[PDB]
């Protein structure tokens, strides 16, 4: 018998992105070819496969510097954490390959499957 | 706030 | 020019709640009456005025224990506890006094709002 | 998804 109000989730999103712009309670820095980014392990366990396993781990929850494959490109990261953190995905004819290879290697679903419909277009 |  | 994921938001607050209900890196408890109830900071601070202003002063935000006013009810924070985390307000004759009395305290407009609404609807 |  609850009610729900409709825009929760969303606000509570734009929130946790004020949130991130402004550093507020970020407890990782994700390294991706030495480019750093801040943010919450939540969110970023709340969005992707891969930090879901990571900060689960018994030893790995508890670090703040992650690591990513030197292969991960930073652009194609940074528009996935912008992603995370808005629902917005930045998806330009020049940075889709390289959005779609890091989505895989984190393991985002619905983005790897928007690639996948957007690139199947184009050929 | 609706039914969901 | 970026494009949207509709669910996103929604399944973000789907993935933090499994996070509440499996104590995954809860970093705070919430002490209300001797009951004690663990959340995430960030998402108490995304949902609430009161929980915004304490997670951002520079001796709080590193406080791992919160104790409320002795006045707030532990059924009517419950409620709104598990509004925060599902968008989902149980809302009740029996409760709806203890709900937007503690709405109030902890600044959650929408929930006072509604409060409010539900209250001069039964007069 | 949709054009917002
Ligand atoms: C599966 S239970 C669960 N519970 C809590 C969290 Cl934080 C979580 N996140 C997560 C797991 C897998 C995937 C994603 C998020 C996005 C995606 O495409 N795959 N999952
Ligand atoms: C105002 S900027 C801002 N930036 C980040 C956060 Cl985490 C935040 N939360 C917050 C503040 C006030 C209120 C709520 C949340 C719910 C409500 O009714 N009032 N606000
Ligand atoms: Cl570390
Ligand atoms: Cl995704
Ligand atoms: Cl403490
Ligand atoms: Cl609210």
């Amino acid at each position: 018998s609850c009610i729900q109000f409709t825009r929760h989730a969303s606000d509570v999103l734009l929130n946790l992105n004020r949130l991130r712009s402004r550093d507020i309670l970020t407890d990782v820095v994700i390294v991706v070819s030495r480019e750093q980014f801040r943010a919450h392990k939540t969110v970023l366990m709340a969005c992707s496969g891969l930090f879901y396993s990571i900060f689960t781990d018994q030893l790995k929850c508890n670090l703040s510097v992650i690591n990513l494959d030197p292969e991960i490109n930073p652009e194609g990261f940074c528009i996935l954490l912008d992603f995370m953190y808005t629902s917005r995905l930045n998806l330009r004819e020049g940075n889709i390959m390289a959005v779609m290879a890091t989505a895989m290697y984190l393991q985002m679903e619905h983005v790897v499957d928007t690639c996948r419909k957007f690139i199947k277009a184009s050929e | 706030w609706v039914i969901p």
